């Protein structure tokens, strides 16, 4: 079967250079033409070029003319994008897309997340309750995403509702995870939010009661 | 350049009605270069329909397409639970090759009210120079949803951060998650901290509050 695979998520800084690939298989590599797409956090699709890998023949968008280099090589059925100078503006997934006119198989997309923050492990802050209660963790002051979070080590799921992050001025995220239980059991089930940020190696365990 | 527009923003219905997308170019597009894409949360744009009416391979007989000249119509006949998605109508037959904005497609259900919960800085978090306050509104629909922040009644603006979970796959209702971030120099001076919500299915505002200490 037809696959186009991309290479992984890449966490930068203003003024980094990267070049992100994509692998065809399963088809003539150099019989098509693969397009690169821009897709903002929350934002639609966005054309940025072309190239056919046969030749090297590259057109770009008008809006990506200059801002980006687009590139193949056929040895390796490897396309690619690149960057001389990455600002904060570029943040987003990138997918590649082989054309037919429309485009017919994509990539799994490659996230592309360009920010002057440095990694940082979250502190994890109880949200306290006080017959349905809510309880919760939130999870702080943290940088790049992802966190995971588990209630009871993956005991408790039913009401959980685990929230995007939003991303502070100060350049962190910050994430909380609730749950709703039965005002009866405050008193004598245990609630503990698992906390986990791989990039920081922070892991945090955080039982949660009434004040 | 041809600049596709789609409307409407957000298709809301219940699974079993007819879901009509619509996709207007700013001139002429040939039938034979119009497509579009279904992008579920997490995953890449799938390949829909392409030459404007014909299915993709892998794509079931209740999704269609129709249109010529300068408007496009993607059509679900009958609305399944897999299909609720953003759904791209994309151009091809002149370049530079364009896509629409999209279109999202969310189940609509009755509507109901949020639970609302508040929740007070915690000790640890004040050592550290800053509270956070957060309000909780819990399975709600629609998602459209007003958090009105105050502090001694004075309406807060500026100093707040949200964000909404995916329509639930069981109940199809959205929960919600508000920040108030105040120095704790600021979270000090102040006594009554309160969270007023607004939305479809309160009669009046839900106010949950706290007297810090």
């Amino acid at each position: 079967e037809v696959q186009l695979v991309q290479s992984g998520a890449e966490v930068k800084k203003p003024g980094e250079s990267l070049k992100i690939s994509c692998k065809g298989s399963g088809y003539s590599f150099t019989s098509y033409w693969i397009g690169w797409v821009r897709q903002m956090p929350g934002k639609g699709l966005e054309w940025m070029g072309i190239i056919y890998p046969g030749d090297s023949d590259t057109r770009y968008s008008p809006s990506f003319q200059g801002q980006v280099t687009i590139s193949a090589d056929k040895s390796i059925s490897t396309a690619y994008l690149q960057w001389s100078s990455l600002k904060a503006s570029d943040t987003a997934m990138y997918y590649c897309a082989r054309y037919d006119g429309e485009l017919d198989f994509w990539g799994q997309g490659t996230l592309v997340t360009v920010s002057s923050a440095s990694t940082k492990g979250p502190s994890v802050f109880p949200l306290a309750p006080s017959g349905t209660a809510a309880l919760g963790c939130l999870v702080k002051d943290y940088f790049p995403e992802p966190v995971t979070v588990s209630w009871n080590s993956g005991a408790l799921t039913s009401g959980v509702h685990t929230f995007p992050a939003v991303l502070q001025s100060s350049g962190l995220y910050s994430l909380s995870s609730v749950v709703t239980v039965p005002s009866s059991s405050l008193g004598t089930q245990t609630y503990i939010c698992n906390v986990n940020h791989k990039p920081s190696n922070t892991k945090v365990d955080k039982k949660v009661e009434p004040k | 350049e041809i600049v596709l527009t789609q409307s409407p923003g957000t298709l809301s219905l219940s699974p079993g009605e007819r879901a009509t997308l619509s996709c207007r170019a700013s001139q002429s597009v040939s039938s034979s270069y119009l497509a579009w894409y279904q992008q579920k949360p997490g995953q890449a744009p799938r390949l829909l329909i392409y030459g404007a009416s014909s299915r993709a391979t892998g794509i079931p007989d209740r999704f269609s397409g129709s249109g010529s000249g300068t408007d496009f119509t993607l059509t679900i006949s009958r609305l399944e639970p897999e299909d609720f998605a953003v759904y791209y109508c994309q151009q091809y037959g002149s370049s530079p090759l364009t896509f629409g904005q999209g279109t999202k497609v969310e189940i609509k259900r009755t509507v109901a009210a949020p639970s609302v919960f508040i929740f007070p800085p915690s000790d640890e978090q004040l050592k550290s120079g800053t509270a956070s306050v957060v309000c909780l509104l819990n399975n709600f629909y629609p998602r459209e949803a007003k958090v009105q922040w105050k502090v001694d009644n004075a309406l807060q603006s500026g100093n707040s951060q949200e964000s909404v979970t995916e329509q639930d796959s069981k109940d199809s209702t959205y929960s919600l998650s508000s920040t108030l971030t105040l120095s704790k120099a600021d979270y000090e001076k102040h006594k009554v901290y309160a969270c007023e919500v607004t939305h479809q299915g309160l009669s009046s505002p839900v106010t949950k509050s706290f007297n810090r200490g």
